[PDB]
């Protein structure tokens, strides 16, 4: 089924998000993304690797961070994002445009500490939670910002009457 | 802040550039002319005062006399000149006064659109008039012209449209018409006469871009001087006129002194298919030097609103039932545009377009609980059928139902 | 007062709520028009969950807003 | 917008006044008006003085000076004004008009229509013709109407005669009689096939015109309640169907060139031919004519080969869904929105229709 592939990346590509397809697979590619605002990860810029299996609607999409991002349930040596919604509790019924939209900033602004998968950043986030927040905003700034981003990617006479 | 998604006014204007292109086209005429012949006469009249200031050198009395009468013949070239400008000046504020209507009215949509029920109103109605001008436009591109035997003024069903509709200003009707009457003198009269005259009066800017038409021209009037055989006027036409192309093109010109006295070369060369690629390349060059768009734009406009609202199942007591339905008024399924419906493509839709509480039937139908209580209660007023108190009826699929069997549906 | 509410799919409902309401009656009414069970159910306003126990007088509204449906996510 | 206004600034040089109604050429014609003037006055001159001469010396120099002196000011005075009016022309041109040559509307036309449905396009002109511009049209009375419309515009379509009277009727309640409105009113009202409320409003607007500034407000609310109830009783297009699709053309045209620009940038293929691939947003006015449904599984409409089918629950999804998600009636699953099993007890093809 590439019809759903193709709307799918039709919606993402109408919007204002920034799409670069890779060797214009069409079903693996590229997303920019934009931190959300209220959250510490307010001016970060990251760019996402997703891939899209073949059975796409049935199968869940694979979802990674080329950047470098620090968040207790995201791997820092990579971006390998992992929730149950993606995994195992996906439904056939969510979109590009929608998994972006809705679960990453849900996941940005949710992190759960009791099976995370970065441990170092389970143990900052248990302990205190006023200097985390100027962690992130550290390494955001030593490795994804928008200069970072834009590195790595006379006389007159008199008169005389006249004949009509 | 646009009402019902309409485009903004700069879309409008790049939309339909051609109503500012054409009379632009015409005022670089007309000043081009008026400055040639401007300068012609001035210098008629340099000659004149040499020779008038020469007269004056001998201090006779017939010498002045002279001079008397040279003064007269100049008081009538600049009698004659200013009548001349003062015809130039009278085509120049009629041009200048299409831009200024088309400008008004352009400005009129753009107040509109900065001012809500009362202001759609107005919206409607000047896409009313936006429609009428398309539909004229079109009406004069083709339609076979009808000569005047009164005034002898060419007039076609656009042009009475547009004097009729009070759009006069907003159309030119007459570039269109003279590109009509020479098309349709090529295709159908094969007169060729007025082709000649038009590439003659245009003969330098066809030459500055260097456009084969003129050698075209030529090429068939000589052809059609030899299927009747005219061998003196042909060899004639030939040496004055298709001789100076030697350099341009050589093999055309060959092939053509060949033919003289009448080989799969020769059916092209003689077909009638030779009139209609004239007919094309005079279209293109004509658009081309106006800047007429190359097709017509109410076709454009057609062309995607069919296909902008064509859904996929949009083809396939009684009397009154049939009409209750609201499927039975879609601008595309008439009965005039389903040909059209059907060449054209359909429509992408990301979002169900449905009402707002459906409620499932024991037969298979899902309907509107409100407008089916509504469409029970006005069958029971006027007595087009007789019901048991607390039941439903539906349209299609003659049947009665009781609200108890009426399931919820959750459409998404 | 009426509010209109976007789905994940896209479709958007209108409905009448009061300012006293409650959010969990902001569910039942969304439960009643759409199916979905309240539990695995919550809303989004400016980029923030709403709690059931503050009430919609709670965040400031204009009569006219535009509200968002979400489902239950977890990471693991 | 803001490209208009620049337009309607750098139109208004074409003018020498802010009332906008003489243009440079005047100052051309004056000048030579002005030359004529004077060489009338340098030749009576010279008469007067021939007439003596049957002190004077001087006298005649002057003449001869001012009557060189004369066409040398014409002269530049006039090729100055056509020059300045020829660079007002050609800077006119580049700075205004070089800004919509980025837009070329030929591009958008794809898919063009067949060459053998010109004979459709001529018949709804007609229509839209007859509906809107009829009364402009010097049609005078019956029966001579029509062979107007078929040797001017050309119009021998069906719907005519209901048209013609249409347009008479409305041209006798302009002048504020009521005896045809009402009298055709109360012979409809016979049958029992006619909006009985609809007609029972526009009687009492009648009434209440008949007993009668707010004349006039009255007077169109009554005409246009009576061409609304005549074209829903004749079952004819209120609205004519050219101009709702023109009016459906400009948005889409709105839409495409986005796309088009998406598509250079980023290179993607569209695999489905029948179906254009962006999305256009229509008005209200412009949507509800069909009953459209979505599959949130595999958002594509909904055909009769594919009918939409009900859960367990009453959720709605494809034929084909179904078919994948519960393989060929085997299996079970849940809901892809909602936590409620479903089997093969869903309901037999749910029908959308519009009342
Ligand atoms: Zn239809
Ligand atoms: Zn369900």
């Amino acid at each position: 089924s590439k019809r759903r592939i193709e709307t799918d990346v039709m919606k993402l590509l109408m919007s204002d998000h920034q799409v670069d397809l890779i060797n214009d697979s069409m079903q693996e590619f590229h997303v920019k993304f934009l931190g959300p605002k209220d959250t510490p990860y307010e001016n970060g810029v990251w760019r996402l690797h997703v891939e899209l299996p073949d059975n796409y609607p049935y199968k869940s999409p694979s979802i990674g961070f080329v950047n470098k991002i620090f968040h207790p349930n995201i791997d820092i040596a990579s971006g390998s994002i992992k929730l149950d919604v993606i995994n195992s509790t996906w439904s056939p019924l969510y979109d590009l445009i929608n998994i972006v939209e809705w679960m990453i900033p849900g996941l940005l602004k949710e992190p759960n500490g009791s099976d995370p998968l970065n441990n170092e950043a389970a143990t900052l986030q248990l302990r205190d939670k006023k200097l985390y927040e100027e962690k992130i905003k550290e390494y955001i700034d030593k490795y994804a910002t928008k200069e970072k981003y834009q590195q790595m990617f006379s006389e007159d006479l008199s008169d005389i009457d006249v004949s009509d | 802040k646009s009402i019902f998604n309409e485009p903004d006014v700069d879309f409008h204007l790049k939309l339909n550039q051609q109503l500012f292109h054409i009379p632009y086209e015409l005022l670089s005429k007309r000043i081009k002319h008026t400055q040639a012949v401007i300068n012609k006469e001035t210098k008629s009249l340099h000659e004149h005062t040499a020779a008038l200031n020469q007269i004056f050198e001998h201090n006779d009395v017939e010498h002045d006399e002279l001079a008397l009468a040279k003064i007269t013949e100049m008081i009538r070239k600049v009698d004659h000149i200013e009548r001349f400008l003062n015809t130039q000046i009278k085509s120049y504020c009629q041009i200048l006064n299409r831009i200024k209507k088309r400008l008004e009215f352009f400005h009129e949509l753009k107040d509109i659109k900065s001012q809500n029920e009362g202001t759609r109103t107005k919206l409607i109605q000047w896409y009313q008039s936006y429609t009428n001008i398309l539909i004229g436009d079109y009406l004069t591109r083709n339609n076979p012209i009808k000569y005047n035997s009164e005034t002898k003024d060419h007039w076609n069903s656009g042009v009475v449209f547009l004097k009729q509709s009070q759009l006069d200003d907003l159309i030119d009707y007459d570039v269109l018409l003279e590109a009509n009457r020479i098309s349709t003198s090529l295709l159908h009269e094969r007169n060729l006469l007025p082709l000649i005259s038009w590439i003659n009066e245009n003969k330098k800017t066809l030459t500055k871009k260097s456009s084969i038409l003129e050698f075209q021209a030529r090429l068939q009037e000589y052809i059609e001087l030899l299927k009747v055989d005219n061998y003196t006027d042909a060899i004639v036409c030939f040496q004055r006129f298709l001789l100076p192309f030697v350099k341009s093109n050589f093999t055309d010109l060959k092939l053509a002194s060949g033919l003289l006295i009448f080989f799969e070369r020769y059916l092209n060369l003689l077909d009638d298919q030779r009139w209609s690629v004239l007919n094309d390349l005079f279209l293109s060059d004509f658009y081309s030097m106006y800047g007429i768009s190359q097709n017509d734009p109410l076709l454009i406009y057609l062309s995607l609103g069919i296909s902008s609202l064509k859904t996929r199942d949009c083809l396939h007591l009684q009397l009154f039932t049939l009409h209750s339905l609201k499927r039975k008024n879609c601008p595309v399924c008439s009965e005039t545009f389903k040909p059209i419906t059907q060449a054209l493509p359909f429509a992408h839709h990301i979002q169900s377009q449905l009402f707002e509480n459906p409620i499932l039937l024991p037969n298979g139908n899902v309907y509107d609980s409100k407008k089916l209580k509504k469409l029970a209660k006005t069958l029971k007023k006027q007595n087009l059928i007789s019901l048991n108190p607390g039941q439903i009826m539906d349209p299609v699929d003659m049947k009665i139902f009781c609200e108890s069997d009426s399931i919820k549906m959750y459409p998404t | 007062m009426q509010i209109f509410v976007k789905t994940l799919t896209g479709k958007t409902i209108t409905l009448e709520v009061e300012p006293s309401d409650t959010i969990e009656n902001v569910k039942a009414k969304i439960q009643d028009k759409e199916g979905i069970p309240p539990d695995q159910q919550r809303l989004i306003f400016a980029g923030k969950q709403l709690e059931d126990g503050r009430t919609l007088s709670d965040y400031n509204i204009q009569k006219e807003s535009t509200l968002h449906l979400v489902l239950r996510l977890r990471g693991g | 917008s803001e490209l208009l206004d620049s337009f309607e600034t750098e139109f208004a040089k074409f003018y020498t006044d802010s009332n906008l109604e003489e243009t440079n050429l005047q100052k051309c014609l004056d000048h030579t008006h002005e030359f004529k003037s004077q060489l009338k006055k340098l030749k009576a001159h010279l008469n007067k003085h021939i007439q003596e001469s049957k002190k004077f010396k001087r006298k005649r120099e002057l003449i001869i000076e001012k009557l060189s002196k004369s066409q040398r000011q014409w002269d530049h005075s006039v090729k100055k004004q056509i020059k300045y009016v020829s660079q007002q022309s050609n800077r006119f041109n580049k700075s205004t008009l070089n800004k919509l040559k980025e837009f070329d509307i030929d591009s958008v036309y794809v898919n063009k229509l067949p060459k053998e449905t010109m004979e459709n396009v001529n018949e709804a002109i007609g229509y839209h013709i007859l509906r809107y511009s009829i009364d402009n049209m010097p049609l005078g009375n019956k029966n001579e109407a029509f062979q107007y419309l078929k040797d001017v515009y050309g119009i021998t379509n069906k719907e005519s005669t209901e048209f013609i009277e249409m347009g008479q009727i409305v041209h006798d309640l302009k002048k504020g009689d009521t005896e045809s409105c009402l009298k055709w009113c109360s012979n409809e009202m016979e049958s029992l096939s006619s909006n009985h409320t609809a007609l029972s409003s526009l009687k009492f607007d009648l009434y209440t015109l008949s007993a009668m500034s707010k004349v006039n407000k009255e007077l169109k609310e009554c005409t246009s309640l009576f061409i609304k109830e005549y074209c829903a009783a004749k079952h004819i297009f209120f609205d004519s169907p050219l101009f709702l699709i023109v009016l459906s053309g400009l948005i889409s045209f709105q839409f495409f060139i986005k796309y088009k620009t998406i598509r250079e940038l980023a290179h993607v293929d569209w695999t489905t031919k029948d179906e254009l691939p962006f999305d256009v947003k229509l008005p209200d006015f412009l949507t509800h004519f069909h009953p459209i449904f979505i599959c949130p599984v595999l958002k594509e409409e909904t055909t009769t080969e594919n009918p939409p089918y009900s859960l367990a629950c009453h959720h709605i999804i494809s034929k084909k869904a179904l078919d994948r998600l519960s393989k060929n009636g085997t299996i079970t699953f849940k809901c892809p929105y909602c936590p409620v099993n479903t089997s093969m007890s869903s309901t037999k093809k749910v029908r959308f229709v519009m009342l």
